[PDB]
């Protein structure tokens, strides 16, 4: 037992498509000190109560933390068709989960990173002349093909990059483009926790 | 005898010809400029009246270049201090002028050196570029808003072009368009970061000391060439406090892989916008059309919305792909497109479909699409007797396609063969005016039932003059070479007789896609020599030439310098055959790329010509653009059409320059053609030992357009051409 | 009837002049080079022997240009990879080779890319200058020491001149100086920082796609100048753990206040050297002597050793002040200078005293100084007949001043007439050169008692072949202009008659202190124009000529273009009277400062002259360089003659060249006289209407030298002056 939460407040935080996912298993955990810490300006939850999932046992927590500016609330809903959704990250409804948007009081350890980004387009070409242009869309609670390059961030916005595809892949020629924001006066973040529970395996108890 | 037109009269312009310019600014009005003067007519009767009186203009102070006016009618807005800087670029100052309450506009002025402005087609907003950054303003006596931030001098470009893009692509020196009725604006954006740079020098001047350097982007054939954006802004959200906001539009896919350029944008709707791009090998094209979305401000494009144009045997378009004629409610378009037997004519496109359906059909083709009206669509074409060189107005019934009636076929059989239109905005009253065979004529005619009100202008005057100066004429015929017909044309001294024997003079252009072969009238060099020298000169269209087919036009890719060279030598000797010319005294002469042609026809050993003259030249393809060459030759590569490169320059025919004469002209301050390419001629001469004569203008581009310089250069070629005969 | 002297001939070099060059290497041997081996002959005898045979140069393995060998005898120097840069200035590679035990030394060569080399007067020392800096080498198979590490590119020179004092103060491209004895050296650095640069165009191979430009430090008249700074080190005390230290000399007080150039460097004894000094205002001089301490290590310079020279009716000397001849001990000097009635004569000065005593007087003046011995005096004169263009060498006993005999004045009277001279070590043999009216003549005398020895060269062989070749003739004669004597020359035709009408034309140089009528035995264009063509070719030296006293040479004092221009056409007018001359065809041409004056007579609408050529020519004088320009005319400032930089100015008489015809030829890399100069003429020319013809050559400096331009130049030439005539 005895999961730490401390990765999640340690170090720089990663971009929206490469999210970073801890796993929980046979531990006590206390989510009020976690939700306390940071300022919460929007705590949904869907399939669980909030206070259900805070003092309930589980069988496996799963946590997918990212950075995501505050501006681009709407795009991170049930419902969307943004850019963020279709090509970056897209939420998955299997099981209950929680989607928590705050800020960081800048009193932690935390680096603030250069700028926000994502990915506008992702794409494979091929064909006799290279026009048949296949769009590509992430399955939920996957990772995008395109993330293989620019793992940190972008030098400006509108970079357009390039890649040859193998015949495992699936042939063709791969191209992408990112976007780039300006960076807030204080550190914004977004968590997303989703359980897999089982009555008789609930070995996750809170604390 | 009677007198005869003479140098004098063509140099300081004795005989003139007269126009009736006009700018409609309504569906039955349209203004006009009488003794520095604004008219409003009405076309519907011919009333006039005073628009503005020529006091106003001399209250201001300076010297007023250029007027524009409001589509509302209240301002007028006046530019002075002009500067040229390129064919189609310069620099200027401007004022407002309100005309409700009758004064000058003293707040907010727009500022000096100011780069391009445009008015918005509804309403009177501004649109200005300075420091190559975009600035608005919603009425003219407010301050400014700022749209861009990046500008930054022959590196960054914002709402305007940089050489390459304003000399080969658009041909206009603008890159910003409105919506159709003002509530967006979208501009593009270059950078030259990587692109090398062209250096001359410039003299400017006695009082100078130390002559000055140019420094010019400009990418040369297999170079880096620029990089090109797009973007959208909406007008009508902006704030003082905070910054405006841009969305930005990708290319497609399937041109992001490599090298592309943006080659049209037009509107379709208010909230629908069409683009084009082309690949660096220019035998690709893809057509875009893409929408606005309210509820998240952005632009969507769909890949089920694109079309693409694709080219087999040479380039896509003549110079370039075509632009789209939508109907009102954006849901078509007509569009000229080459079929299936390599002539040109029009397709009717659905935008979720893709195939056509062509309603002309023939050998012959459509030049251009004029107006489009709910049930008829105007267009011009060269069916008419089967002539290449004639232009005609036709209408096209939407519902049944068989009923095609010509609207200038009739009007008067002769003295008119060559025809262009005006129309006004709904395309209820047009103008037609006539450069044929004879002199010039302005009519105006009404669309309801097709009759003629009036004639605006006939040159009367000029006919007395001309009445009692002897006068050339002008022939028209074609030839048969491989079963193929090939038209020129022939200027005859007066009192022409076939017994008699006369020297010949061939002026060539031979360029791809053009034409010297017509029926337009002009007063020009050719007319002198004919008066008063009895030199017949003489033009031939040959494989390249355009308006014919795309078998004939493309049968020149990828070999530049072979088929064109040998056609001309073909032509002197069909000449000479005829009876009337005397085969010692033939000579050959061209303008740039003429130059280029009759450099290689002189060094080719055949024995035709005697002497020629070649003024700013091309030497070797590598010395030119890379967007033109690229088009007709391809990359400078070892993997592709190197071997060609080497073999196409004039520099490897000097020792054949031994057995005819030779004259080389060329300006030193030249941007377009640089002074290298004619220098590499001179050191290639000298050192296989050929005499020959050469002349250098000091601070002359392209065209040699001032007017002292202008006068000598025709001077200087005329004793050229009497002493050789 | 038989055959004649063809421009073919002069083209192709056909006949031949051959010479003989040698090289003192003792007091009574000297070396020579014959079938590419080096000899060593006696002079006493004329016994010879081999010094290196040419299979050694076949194994080293590349290209030999030059050779240098030390004063021991121990090694030779070798030069190779040579590439030329302005006129004095080249780049090269340099190998030793070790005579004594006969190999090639490889360790620690001489760097590639070496600007200068230079060996010590005895011993085998050696310094270079590589990179802008200074080096030396005690021993050539030790390692080198550095004396300078500020060096740089356009910036900074050290032992090496910048354009200004390459071209027109020093005339070389050396600025080191070896002591007598090898004990010290010295050197001058110059600083460019603030000099303006002159930027053209260079167009190289044609595989080069983009031109380059090429940026030199040139200042124009009136514009910033360079510095100049003096240094002396000591050689013996050079040691590999510290650094070398240089000991600085200052100019005077009286040349501090403003700027002020360095003209000659000179060594009196071991320990004693002389400088000279200029102002800017060339009209004032100073000479300084100045000698080293050994308690301190340090160079004194005091007052009582000045010695001043001015002048008040123009600049000091003939181009810059002359060089002194010390004695063995180094208290007195020789030295040329003006005396009261403008002549210039030796006098005869002491270190510690100012007035001198002059040594020789009259209506002539002496050219230079040979030889200095402990009893005579050798100096080059033209007194004898009282001819201008003679020459001749005299010698002057030391103890009585009477006594002056001639030494080659009654050789060979008919044949030679002009004569220059070679001394050995120590003055007891010298060697003769004859131009000559006649065929040049090479003889060997020895000093003692005036004895011919032998006869080196004679020109027998060129002289059996033009027996069968018709030959011009030459004539010197004088014509009086206000009771003043003007020479003139001229080249006749074959079979002369007095009766006949002939074509004259007219070659001109006349620039400041310049001949072009002497007696000099010349092959070149003018040959051909009287031999074939029978054209009368004359030359004539008026006011501003030179080698006939200060008030001839001194009448066009800050007045240049009045004087000169007006003397030539007077001469024409004269030779006009004489009865063989055709007043219908008279022409003119010339070159450099001979082409600014053909443009100014052309131009002032006398109506003597018909048609003209100038090759790069000069058309306003704040295009030139400071220090020949400000010479003559003086600052280009309102309080200082400004008025008259703008009469003298080619393209204020445009309007007058209606009535000649006219030929303009200009190199564009021309370096000293800028592409500018013909590029300014032909803008005024076209601005009023003229008609003329032009040329230009790429990529050719101010020679022409190149072997395919130099037959290109003159083949053009050719054919205008005989449509002329
Ligand atoms: C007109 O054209 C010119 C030239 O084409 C444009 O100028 C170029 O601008 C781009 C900007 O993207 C620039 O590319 C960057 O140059 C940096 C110089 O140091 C590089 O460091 C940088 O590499 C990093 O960024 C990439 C993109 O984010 C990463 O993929 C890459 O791995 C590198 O990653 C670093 O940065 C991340 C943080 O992002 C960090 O975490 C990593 O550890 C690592 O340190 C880019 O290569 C070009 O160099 C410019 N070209 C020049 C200067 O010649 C110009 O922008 C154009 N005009 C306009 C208006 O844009
Ligand atoms: C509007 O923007 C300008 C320019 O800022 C740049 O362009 C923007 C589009 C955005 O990309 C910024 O990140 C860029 O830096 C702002 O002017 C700058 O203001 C800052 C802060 O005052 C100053 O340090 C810079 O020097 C300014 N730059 C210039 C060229 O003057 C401006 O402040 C913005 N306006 C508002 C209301 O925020
Ligand atoms: C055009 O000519 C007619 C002369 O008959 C005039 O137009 C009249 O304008 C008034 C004002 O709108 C209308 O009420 C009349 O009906 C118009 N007349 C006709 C016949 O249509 C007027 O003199 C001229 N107008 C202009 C602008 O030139
Ligand atoms: C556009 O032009 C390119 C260049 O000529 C064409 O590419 C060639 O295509 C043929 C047909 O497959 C190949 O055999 C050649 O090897 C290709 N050349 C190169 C350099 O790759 C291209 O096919 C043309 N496009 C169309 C639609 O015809
Ligand atoms: C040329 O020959 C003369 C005489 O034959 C040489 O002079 C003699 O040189 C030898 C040795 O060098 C001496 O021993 C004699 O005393 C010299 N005699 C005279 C009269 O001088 C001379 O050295 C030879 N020079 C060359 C270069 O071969
Ligand atoms: C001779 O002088 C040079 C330069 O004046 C000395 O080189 C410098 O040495 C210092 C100390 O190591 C460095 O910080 C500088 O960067 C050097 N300058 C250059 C241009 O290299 C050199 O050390 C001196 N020689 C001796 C023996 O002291
Ligand atoms: C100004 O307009 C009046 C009115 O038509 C006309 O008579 C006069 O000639 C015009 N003058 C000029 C200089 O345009
Ligand atoms: C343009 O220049 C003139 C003259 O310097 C000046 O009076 C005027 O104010 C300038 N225009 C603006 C908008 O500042
Ligand atoms: C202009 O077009 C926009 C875009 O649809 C529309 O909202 C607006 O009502 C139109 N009219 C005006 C006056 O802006
Ligand atoms: C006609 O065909 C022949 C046969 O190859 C060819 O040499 C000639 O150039 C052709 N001429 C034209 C005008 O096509
Ligand atoms: C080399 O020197 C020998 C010595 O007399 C001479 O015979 C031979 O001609 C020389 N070789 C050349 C190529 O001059
Ligand atoms: C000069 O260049 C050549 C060519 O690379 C090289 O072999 C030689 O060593 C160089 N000379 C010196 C002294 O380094
Ligand atoms: C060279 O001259 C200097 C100066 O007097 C002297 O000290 C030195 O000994 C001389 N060298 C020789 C080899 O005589
Ligand atoms: C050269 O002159 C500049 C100023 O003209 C000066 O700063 C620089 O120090 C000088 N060079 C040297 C080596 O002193
Ligand atoms: C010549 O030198 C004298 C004395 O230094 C000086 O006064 C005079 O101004 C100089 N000449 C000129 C033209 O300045
Ligand atoms: C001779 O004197 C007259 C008048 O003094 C002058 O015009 C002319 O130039 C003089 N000629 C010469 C050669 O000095």
């Amino acid at each position: 037992k005895e999961c730490d939460f401390t990765p999640m407040l340690v170090g720089v935080p990663p971009q929206v498509y490469n999210f970073k996912r801890l796993v929980f298993t046979n531990c006590n955990y206390n989510l009020t000190k976690l939700l306390s810490l940071f300022m919460v300006n929007e705590f949904s939850c869907n399939g669980i109560s909030p206070d259900a999932i805070a003092r309930g046992c589980y069988s496996s927590l799963t946590v997918d933390y990212f950075a995501y500016p505050l501006s681009m609330r709407s795009y991170i809903q049930p419902g969307s068709a943004g850019d963020i959704s279709l090509y970056n990250y897209k939420q998955s409804f299997a099981n209950p989960t929680c989607r928590v948007l705050a800020t960081a009081p800048a009193n932690l350890t935390l680096t603030k990173p250069s700028a926000y980004g994502y990915f506008q387009k992702c794409s494979r070409v091929s064909g006799e002349h290279n026009s048949v242009e296949t769009p590509l869309y992430i399955n939920p609670g996957e990772y995008s093909i395109c993330r293989s390059f620019s793992p940190y961030g972008f030098s400006e916005d509108g970079e357009v990059f390039r890649r040859q595809l193998t015949q495992y892949e699936g042939g063709g020629i791969l191209v992408g483009v990112g976007a780039k924001l300006a960076m807030t006066d204080k550190l914004e973040m977004g968590f997303i926790i989703s359980v897999q529970y089982g009555t008789d395996t609930n070995s996750v108890c809170p604390m | 005898s009677r007198k005869t037109y003479t140098l004098t009269d063509y140099l300081k312009n004795t005989y003139r010809l007269k126009l009736y310019s006009l700018r409609w600014i309504s569906d039955h009005e349209y203004l006009y400029k009488q003794e520095n003067n604004i008219l409003v007519f009405n076309a519907e009767y011919g009333n006039s009246s005073v628009f503005l009186e020529n006091s106003t203009f001399d209250e201001f102070g300076h010297s007023i270049n250029d007027y524009s006016i409001s589509p509302d009618g209240q301002f007028i807005l006046l530019e002075y201090n002009y500067v040229k800087q390129w064919r189609h670029s310069y620099t200027a100052s401007y004022d407002i002028y309100d005309l409700n309450k009758r004064q000058l506009i003293t707040e907010e002025r727009i500022p000096n050196n100011t780069q391009w402005v445009t008015w918005s087609p509804v309403g009177h907003k501004l649109a200005y570029v300075w420091n190559n950054d975009i600035y608005v303003k919603i009425e003219p006596n407010l301050p400014s808003y700022r749209i861009t931030w990046t500008g930054k001098e022959d590196i960054i470009y914002n709402g305007i072009t940089d050489w390459v893009y304003e000399e080969e692509v658009f041909s206009a020196y603008s890159a910003l368009w409105w919506s159709p009725n003002g509530t967006f604006l979208a501009y593009a954006q270059f950078n030259d970061t990587e692109v090398p740079l062209i250096e001359y020098s410039f003299y400017s001047d006695e009082s100078l000391q130390y002559p000055k350097t140019v420094r010019v982007p400009y990418p040369k054939a297999g170079a880096v060439n620029p990089t090109v954006k797009f973007f959208v802004v909406n007008t009508d959200s902006l704030s003082s406090v905070t910054n405006a906001t841009s969305i930005q539009i990708t290319a497609p896919a399937s041109m992001l892989i490599g090298d592309h350029y943006l080659c049209d944008v037009t509107w379709a709707t208010q909230e629908r916008i069409s683009l084009q791009w082309l690949r660096r090998i220019q035998n690709y094209s893809v057509m875009d059309i893409c929408d606005y979305d309210e509820s998240s401000g952005r632009w969507n494009c769909l890949v089920a919305r694109q079309h693409i144009e694709m080219s087999t045997t040479g380039w896509v378009g003549r110079f370039r792909p075509s632009e789209p004629h939508f109907t009102l409610d954006g849901n078509s378009f007509y569009k000229i497109i080459s079929n299936e037997e390599g002539y040109r004519h029009i397709c009717y496109f659905q935008i979720d479909k893709k195939d056509c359906t062509f309603i002309t059909k023939g050998t012959w083709e459509v030049i251009g699409i004029e107006a489009l009206t709910s049930d008829y669509l105007y267009y011009i074409s060269n069916e008419y007797k089967g002539m290449p060189g004639g232009r005609n107005l036709y209408k096209i019934q939407l519902s049944d396609y068989t009923k095609v009636t010509c609207l200038s076929c009739e009007l008067n059989p002769e003295r008119c063969q060559y025809y262009s239109v005006s129309f006004s905005k709904e395309a209820k009253y047009y103008q037609l005016r006539c450069s044929g065979p004879g002199l010039p004529l302005y009519t105006l005619h009404s669309s309801v039932n097709d009759k003629g009100l009036r004639v605006l202008e006939d040159n009367s005057a000029l006919d007395k003059m001309l009445q009692n100066v002897q006068m050339p004429s002008k022939k028209l015929d074609f030839i048969i070479l491989n079963e193929t017909k090939f038209w020129y044309q022939m200027i005859l001294p007066p009192h022409f007789d076939k017994s008699k024997k006369y020297p010949l003079l061939l002026d060539v252009y031979a360029g791809p896609c053009s034409q010297k072969a017509d029926t337009v009238f002009r007063l020009n060099w050719a007319t002198y020599l004919a008066s008063t020298e009895n030199i017949i000169v003489a033009s031939f269209d040959g494989r390249g030439s355009g308006y014919q087919g795309d078998k004939i036009m493309h049968a020149i890719n990828r070999r530049l310098g072979t088929f064109e060279v040998e056609d001309q030598i073909e032509a002197a000797r069909q000449f000479s055959k005829m009876g009337f010319v005397d085969n010692k005294r033939i000579a050959i002469w061209g303008w740039s790329y003429g130059g280029y042609v009759t450099s290689m026809v002189l060094g080719s050993g055949s024995g035709v010509f005697k002497c020629g003259i070649a003024v700013a030249p091309v030497s070797r393809w590598e010395y030119y653009d890379s967007v033109y060459t690229e088009r007709y030759m391809g990359l400078p590569t070892p993997e592709d059409n190197l071997d060609h490169y080497r073999n196409s320059t004039v520099m490897s025919r000097a020792e054949n320059f031994k057995q005819v004469e030779y004259l080389l002209i060329h300006g030193t301050a030249d941007d377009n053609v640089h002074f290298q390419q004619s220098a590499q001629i001179s050191k290639a001469l000298v050192d296989v030992g050929v005499d020959f004569q050469a002349m250098w203008y000091t601070d002359e581009d392209h065209g040699i357009a001032s007017s002292t310089a202008h006068q000598h250069i025709y001077t200087h070629m005329s004793h050229f051409i009497k002493q050789c005969f």
